[PDB]
């Protein structure tokens, strides 16, 4: 699916128990987006980091959002896409500005990083803050790194795995 | 300094923005109003207007307007809120003055009250025919479990079909407006006086043959009204959950010999497992594409609005409330079914009456879990009230045959005391502040509840 | 209670402390230009706002009216329990002095169907109608609980079948069509009608006219 | 005017029609007057108990 | 802008009772002679 | 809707020289016409003679309707009760005039011995002189002192006669509590320039028609009764007149920050 609003970009989104859709951004960047799973009125599901590459160094966002808890809002606006939509713009221009720029993905885009995520194994772990940097230098053809954010409480708490070829 | 980043929202807009939080509101409602404007008209939006006299004024989404000398701070703006910016119109008005009493009254009462209206008769009159049909349905079932007549049977067919053709002729023809709520009111009313007389045709005397007839058929019904109407879903899922754990318990009686006790505690597992599943099943439920007939709250939407537009809105709001209302029908139905099988299974004067008491306290903390866990109002009430109702039920059917002062005294003062907590946890506990950690416990401990309920379930069928 | 339904609303004027005025009987002075000043609420946040002003004390009318109103409302139905409880004493069948009570049951369910017809007021109405039903529902499940015929099981649930039935056939009519002043007078009479044998029927229930008949 | 002072008949009818006034002005919201159905079921009312007054007398004549 | 407008409007005139004379002594005497 | 009053006196001068100052009552526009042809007071029925009786009390009056005060008609006025109430109604009728009257019609001078109440005045361009210029635009008309009038431009005038247009109508508000008013003031004013004595004394308040007494609280002004026509005294008694229309620091600072935004 896909959409143009109201807005300032294009926006591709996919359904099929709920909505998703994926930002791309391009060293350390910030990592406070856990606020933005609570917006001013939405309640996305998740926050999830993905990143992937060797070269060919990947970095992305795919987001989680449940209409059926978001009905309040949705109620409000001319459209659920709409409303994701808006919201990941949200995100995306938080993140743009600095040395790392942001977009939404465009579906067909959402399909080629589905295809690159693909491409074609160990412990999800418990500590995590330190390792990323360190988790992505054993040798492997493709990596896959990622972390989750999820609203367990009022908070926001972390998991994070990887998988290697 | 503190500045809170907020929402705001206007003129069918919503923009966000950081203000100071701590400055008078009345410093910043002025650029704001200018920012606002300038949005506005670069997005070529007709601009906000002051209409005649009034003055410009910052509200909550809930409706409250802030005090203009207070910041935002101290009237508890935080970041992430949300407002609303209006202009509210002038208030002051000469006051009016009727000298004379008599006609004060009646001006008064008549604008500021709401006479009866023949909208509200014809309700009233399906209403009292639905009492009175269930009384007459009742009153047949009353005499053919008193009397071995085949006679009473004829009666209840004839006025089930009389009110059930009354029904759908009016759902028929008068389906244009939000009063067919009439037809409904009719058609549950009479689908009970069918339910009596197909049970009431099992011959010999009454007992689970009737009883698994009728609540079988009445179920039937309620679940071909679904697919029919659509309408008024939740009774009618309270309804079809009750026929179902009444017809199970009739097929237990008629295929097998078994107990009561036994019945009542697999009614009791039953309910059990469909509160930790009831959720997921609802939001299965949410799905059935059954006709689409908005209910108040939709509609009360759609009256102030025109997977993609518009029409996305209406089913995801369509679907949410068919979701709820079937949530909250089925957290009913087991509520009742709940209370009625542990009132079954605490005779005072049995051995083994320790037992069930154990299995009520469980099932009163298991309960009390969904009730803070569960979002809507009116679900939290439901499993409160059904847990409160279980104490209440096995305290009654102990104290009115065991014809003690001790049980009396127990059961009274349990009876008194227990609410008095359930009240205290959140009347002195400011607003039912605890820790995380101390909620989790509370959540494992009414967690450890239930596994106990499994050895107890095959100890008292066996 | 019967005569209470009369008095309803003059002690629902008399405890809501509306007071009508007093008269000039000897003073002899018509003409006072007193004009009571305004009354001033003061804003309840004391924030600074300025005060408004309320025209005089007869400002507080427009409280003891609503207050009246709840009254009158509490008034009819503590009337409505007791009148159906009232109805309750018609215990044994209708075979010997039992068909008298029946009849006063009918009669005061007239008068209060019609009765309803005065108050305008949606719970009041409301009050009233569920009263008079209430009345017939009562008298026919206590004969149907009490006796054991199979007769009366019939007529009891024919009634409350029907008549209920037929005040939705009422409510659905009778406010969209036009009517004949000649049936609105006897519409009006019928209450009256209805009403006036009660209390010689009463007196027939006491056996007022038997003892005073011997004593 | 406190207190227990005296009273004229033409007062005392004149405060039975602001009472029946403004008991119409409570049960209706209308006080239009021309007709009132208040004083006619009261009147009925009396006819009922003045029967049974009369039918008790016609009882005690009996012995 | 709004418009406003004088009137004058006469009020109506109050109504006109008769006050009761009372009656004479010897009245009184007859009707407890007629009761009697 | 705003500085739209015009000076010529016909038309707009029925509501020119004339503030809200409250809240009130009025006489109605209908008048009642005697009820002719009374009976005598024996004759008279209770119930029609009573409800007459009450309608001709209360339809007398139209209850809270918009108070105002004639500049017109008096030399000045003097404003006695508690600080914050005169200092609340100053702002109100100043923040009155500066909407409904523009610079051009209407200049504005404080005359205080405490300017940071009066800080707010600053914004408005009423109290503009259009004579002194500096870096900020004109120069406030905003005096710590009597004394420090070196404007004597609006004391060459005559005294004043009351009106039944100058060119700027001057408002001059004190609460400096000066004798050497007297001086420049006689006991009959300045022909252009009305006056408001803040701070209420015996030099200012020798007029009973001149002074506005908050009696309550909340703000009752008590002063003579006027004509709602003339604004002329109809007796002498002083009785309730208005509840003033008090407004805080904060909203005529707000006001002041919207109409200097305008040059018009």
């Amino acid at each position: 699916d896909h959409q143009r609003r109201f807005g300032h970009d294009v926006v591709g989104i996919r359904e099929y128990q709920g909505q998703l859709v994926a930002v791309v951004t391009v060293w350390l960047p910030v990592e406070a987006v856990a606020a933005r799973l609570r917006q001013f009125d939405v309640r996305l599901d998740a926050i999830d980091i993905v990143s992937v590459g060797t070269d060919e160094h990947h970095t992305w966002l795919v987001l989680r959002m449940d209409p059926q808890r978001n009905v309040a809002a949705v109620a409000a606006r001319d459209s659920v896409a709409a409303t994701l939509a808006a919201a990941t713009e949200r995100l995306a221009h938080d993140l743009n500005g600095r040395r790392w720029t942001a977009r939404p993905l465009t579906s067909s885009e959402i399909d080629d990083m589905d295809a690159t995520v693909l491409a074609g194994w160990v412990s999800p772990r418990d500590i995590t803050s330190e390792t990323l940097e360190r988790l992505w230098l054993p040798d492997t053809e493709a990596t896959a790194v990622t972390v989750r954010l999820r609203p367990r409480h009022g908070g926001v708490e972390v998991s994070a795995w990887v998988r290697y070829h | 300094p503190q500045a809170a980043v907020v929402a705001i929202m206007a003129a069918d807009v919503q923009i966000a923005v950081v203000l100071d939080a701590h400055a008078p509101i009345s410093v910043m409602i002025d650029p704001l109003l200018k920012v606002v404007n300038t949005r506005l008209r670069e997005l070529g939006v007709a601009p906000l207007e002051a209409k005649g006299r009034g003055r410009w004024m910052l509200c909550l989404v809930d409706g409250t307007p802030l005090r203009p000398n207070l910041s935002l701070t101290e009237q508890e703006v935080y970041d992430g809120d949300r407002l609303w910016l209006k202009f509210l119109e002038d208030t002051e008005h000469r006051s009016e003055v009727i000298e004379h009493i008599s006609t004060a009254v009646a001006t008064n009462l008549s604008k500021r009250f709401a006479p009866i209206d023949p909208v509200v008769a014809v309700q009233v009159g399906a209403t009292m025919v639905a009492v009175g049909v269930l009384l007459g349905s009742a009153l047949l079932g009353w005499w053919r479990w008193q009397h071995e007549s085949w006679l009473p049977a004829p009666f209840a067919a004839v006025i089930a079909v009389l009110v059930l053709t009354v029904a759908t002729m009016i759902l028929a023809r008068s389906k244009t407006v939000p009063d067919r709520r009439v037809g409904d009111i009719l058609l549950l009313s009479g689908l009970v006086p069918l339910a009596v007389a197909i049970a009431a045709t099992a011959p010999g005397p009454v007992g689970a043959p009737h009883a698994v007839l009728g609540f079988g058929v009445f179920g039937v019904a309620a679940m071909l009204v679904m697919r029919f109407t659509g309408r008024r879903l939740g009774v009618y899922t309270a309804l079809v959950t009750l026929c179902a754990a009444a017809t199970a318990a009739g097929l237990a009686r008629m295929v097998l010999l078994t107990s009561a006790v036994t019945l009542l505690t697999c009614v009791l597992l039953a309910c059990v497992l469909m509160y930790h599943g009831a959720p997921a099943l609802s939001r299965w439920l949410s799905g059935i594409r059954l006709p689409v007939f908005p209910s108040a709250t939709s509609r009360w939407v759609f009256e102030a609005r025109p997977l993609e537009g518009p029409a996305s809105v209406r089913d995801v709001l369509l679907r949410a409330e068919r979701a709820r209302s079937f949530l909250t029908g089925l957290l009913v139905g087991l509520g009742v079914l709940t209370v009625v099988c542990l009132a079954g299974l605490c005779d005072p004067h049995a051995g083994r009456r320790w037992l069930p008491l154990l299995l009520a306290a469980f099932t009163f903390g298991f309960l009390i879990l969904r009730g803070r866990s569960y979002v809507d109002r009116w679900q939290a009430i439901t499993l409160a009230a059904t847990a409160v109702l279980i104490i209440a039920a096995v305290a009654v059917r102990y104290v009115l045959v065991s014809g003690s002062p001790a049980v009396l005294s127990a059961g009274v003062a349990v009876l008194v005391l227990l609410p008095a907590a359930g009240l205290t946890a959140a009347a002195v506990v400011p607003n039912t502040i605890y820790s995380p950690l101390f909620r989790k416990i509370v959540e494992w401990i009414e967690y450890l509840c239930l596994m106990p309920i499994f050895p107890l379930a095959l100890w008292l069928m066996n | 209670c019967v005569l209470m339904y009369h008095g309803a609303p003059a002690l629902s004027r008399w405890l809501s402390g509306i007071r009508l005025p007093v008269f000039p009987s000897a003073t002899s002075r018509w003409v006072f230009e007193a004009r009571p000043d305004l009354p001033t609420t003061v804003v309840v946040s004391g924030g600074g706002q300025p005060t408004l002003e309320g025209p005089a004390s007869v400002r507080d009318v427009l409280l003891r009216a609503e207050r009246a109103r709840s009254f009158l409302t509490g008034l009819l139905v503590g009337l409505g329990v007791l009148t159906v409880v009232c109805l309750a004493g018609l215990c044994d069948p209708h075979a010997g002095r039992r068909w008298l009570p029946l009849l006063l049951a009918a009669f005061t369910f007239g008068f209060l169907i019609l009765r309803g017809r005065s108050y305008v007021d949606r719970w009041q109405a409301i009050t009233l109608a569920a009263t008079a039903v209430l009345i017939i529902a009562a008298v026919a499940v206590r004969y149907v609980l009490v006796s054991g015929s199979p007769a009366v099981l019939s007529a009891g649930v024919a009634v409350l079948v029907l008549l209920p039935a037929a005040g939705l056939t009422a409510a659905a009519v009778v406010p969209n069509t036009i009517y004949s002043p000649l049936f609105r007078k006897i519409v009006e009479w019928i209450e009256y009608l209805c009403l006036m044998p009660i209390f010689p029927l009463a007196l027939w229930l006491m056996n007022v006219y038997e003892a005073i008949r011997y004593r | 005017g406190y207190g227990l002072g005296l009273s004229t008949r033409t007062q005392v009818t004149g405060y039975q029609f602001l009472a029946r006034r403004t008991a119409m002005a409570l049960t209706r919201w209308r006080v239009r007057m021309e007709v009132e159905p208040g004083r006619r079921q009261v009147l009925a009312v009396v006819a009922s108990v003045s029967a049974a007054g009369v039918i008790c007398l016609g009882a005690l004549l009996w012995s | 802008a709004p418009v406003v407008k004088p009137e004058n409007i006469v009020l109506p005139t109050p109504l006109s009772v008769p006050p009761p004379e009372g009656k004479p002594w010897w009245l009184v005497v007859v009707g407890v002679l007629v009761v009697g | 809707s705003s500085r739209m009053w015009e000076r010529q006196p016909d038309g707009k001068d029925l509501n020119f020289g004339v503030v809200r100052v409250g809240v009130g009552m009025t006489r109605p526009e209908v008048t009642w016409g005697e009820p002719q042809n009374m009976p005598t007071d024996i004759e008279l029925e209770p119930v029609t003679g009573k409800a007459l009786q009450e309608f001709g009390r209360y339809q007398s009056v139209v209850y809270n309707l918009p108070k105002m005060v004639s500049l017109l008609v008096e030399p000045w006025y003097s404003l006695v009760g508690e600080r914050e109430q005169v200092l609340g109604l100053t702002r109100a009728i100043i923040c009155q005039l500066a909407f409904s009257h523009g610079p051009d019609h209407v200049q504005m001078i404080v005359v205080t011995s405490d300017p940071d109440r009066w800080d707010w005045v600053k914004w408005i361009p009423h109290f503009g002189d259009p004579r002194r210029r500096d870096a900020a635009g004109n120069a406030r008309m905003v005096y710590t002192s009597v004394r420090e009038f070196a404007t004597e431009q609006a004391e060459l005038f005559a005294g004043r006669g009351s009106f039944t247009t100058p060119t700027p109508h001057h408002v001059i508000i004190s609460d400096i509590e000066d004798p050497q008013w007297e001086y420049v003031i006689s006991s009959e004013g300045v022909d252009g320039v009305t006056f408001f004595d803040l701070t209420g004394s015996p030099l200012w308040t020798g007029a009973p028609q001149r002074v506005l007494r908050f009696t309550d609280s909340a703000g009752v002004i008590e002063t003579l009764p006027r004509d709602r026509d003339t604004w002329m005294v109809i007796d002498d008694n002083a009785w309730f007149f208005a509840l003033a229309d008090q407004m805080s620091e904060a909203d005529a600072e707000q006001f002041a920050h919207q109409m200097a935004h305008w040059r018009l």
